[PDB]
């Protein structure tokens, strides 16, 4: 499961 | 999980040369967003991480230009070009792409010394420690290079691998040498019934084992 | 920025830990920083805990994610974590990072502050004295140019102790060994090499202090 990065 | 392999664990180096610590992923750590979120972080002695280098290459404000990061995918390779004093501690690898994130096992950069051998010394329970109903045995390697040694308990001739405590010290800041410290802890009348307490040693500065040993009746 | 670090020290197997961190010289709030707590257990490396985004949104560890809640007050300006059911190893520095990024970047973050983390000692005992034992060679070891002497401080809690030896006058040719923590109690050892002619003509004598229980023991090391 990826880890959350905000754009 | 994502397994984060560094090679090696251990990097001995003179101050002024160059290292190289390799990572490998166990799987890709190219995040869907298009970025490969490949962190190296140092620790020094006796104090916290500190970040080095993101995004697999670039390096943080404040980090010297003697280091570099390089690779992709899976495989990631950290360079300094030129060692220097500062520069000694663990360096870890770290993959934010995945959850856990998760860091390599850490290297230790150190200063490189030549062999030397450890001193050994076996010491039997003390007195007080008997009438009290307790029996330890205690084995000091001191002064030894490099850090990796094997240092087995034999009572009458058989491994005890039990009931035993290991302290390490960290490298020499003078002699950059290594300490060992090893105890052996049984109860009195265990003591009692054994005779000869041995303690053996492997190291590379010996093609044999290094033994000290004792006999409760001398 | 700054990043601190607060937990309790010690605690008993099966109670809960709780560590806040506390930010300075920027907002939680209008930077959107992530926040994670990551650890570092006795003799290992860095573990990754806990992460908390700025919306309340959370991942864990999977290792350990049953016992974990990461929490947040941004009014307060800090972040929380609880780790329920605590057992020996989880004795280990406890760091706060921040996941920061430069503006406004939002998917270029990284650790780029750490704390100075806070360590914790997870141990049934109550405060205990160490036993101090002298460590004198076998009579054939001593018949050479040098001789070896130790000192065994055994037993007790919590850290710290100080070792000295002929009350910090010996000072060459010492090696004290990190304490290790076994059993619930740590031990930790010393040794001292000296000459022959040194040693058992003039005194040599390990000076333990255990400042927790009030102690402080002399035991001159005697020939056997």
């Amino acid at each position: 499961a990826e880890f959350r990065h905000d754009s | 999980d994502v397994l984060m392999t560094q090679t090696p664990l251990s990097l001995p180096v003179n101050l002024g040369e160059q290292a190289s610590i390799s990572c490998r992923s166990s799987q890709s750590i190219v995040h869907s967003n298009g970025h490969t979120y490949l962190e190296w972080y140092l620790q020094r002695p006796g104090q916290s991480p500190k970040l080095l280098i993101y995004q697999v290459s670039t390096r943080f404000s404040g980090v010297p230009d003697r280091f570099s990061g390089s690779g992709s995918g899976t495989d990631f390779t950290l360079r300094i070009s030129r060692v220097e004093a500062e520069d000694l501690g663990v360096y870890y690898c770290f993959q934010a792409s995945l959850v856990p994130l998760t860091f390599g096992a850490g290297t230790k950069l150190e200063l490189k010394r030549a062999d030397a051998a450890p001193t050994v010394s076996i010491f039997p329970p003390s007195s007080e420690q008997l009438t009290s109903g307790g029996a330890s045995v205690v084995c000091f390697l001191n002064n030894f290079y490099p850090k990796d040694i094997n240092v087995k308990w034999k009572i009458d001739g058989s491994e005890r691998q039990n009931g035993v405590l290991n302290s390490w010290t960290d490298q020499d800041s003078k002699d950059s040498t290594y300490s060992m410290s090893s105890t052996l802890t049984l109860t009195k009348d265990e003591y009692e019934r054994h005779n000869s307490y041995t303690c053996e040693a492997t190291h590379k500065t010996s093609t044999s084992p290094i033994v000290k040993s004792f006999n409760r009746n001398e | 920025v700054t990043l601190k670090e607060s937990g309790p020290g010690l605690l008993k197997p099966s109670q809960t830990l709780s560590l806040t961190c506390s930010f300075s010289g920027f907002s939680i709030r209008t930077s959107k920083v992530g926040v994670s707590w990551i650890r570092q257990p006795s003799g290992k490396g860095l573990e990754w805990l806990a992460h908390i985004y700025w919306d309340d949104d959370k991942r864990y560890n999977p290792s350990l994610e049953s016992r974990l809640t990461i929490s947040k007050d941004t009014s307060r300006d800090m972040v929380f974590m609880k780790i329920t059911s605590v057992d020996t190893a989880d004795t280990a520095t406890y760091y706060c990072a921040r996941r920061g990024f430069y503006g406004r970047k939002y998917e270029v973050n990284h650790f780029d502050y750490w704390g100075q983390g806070t360590t914790l000692t997870v141990s049934s005992a109550k405060t205990t004295a160490p036993s101090v034992y002298p460590l004198a060679p076998v009579c054939g070891d001593t018949t050479g140019s040098s001789v070896t002497l130790g000192c065994l401080v055994k037993g007790y809690f919590p850290e710290p102790v100080t070792l000295t030896w002929n009350s910090g006058s010996l000072s060459s040719g010492v090696h004290t060994f990190p304490a290790v923590l076994q059993s619930d109690l740590y031990t930790l050892s010393s040794s001292v090499t000296v000459t022959s002619s040194t040693w058992p003509s003039e005194s040599i004598t390990c000076n333990v202090a255990h400042p927790a229980s009030s102690t402080k023991v002399d035991k001159k090391i005697v020939p056997r």
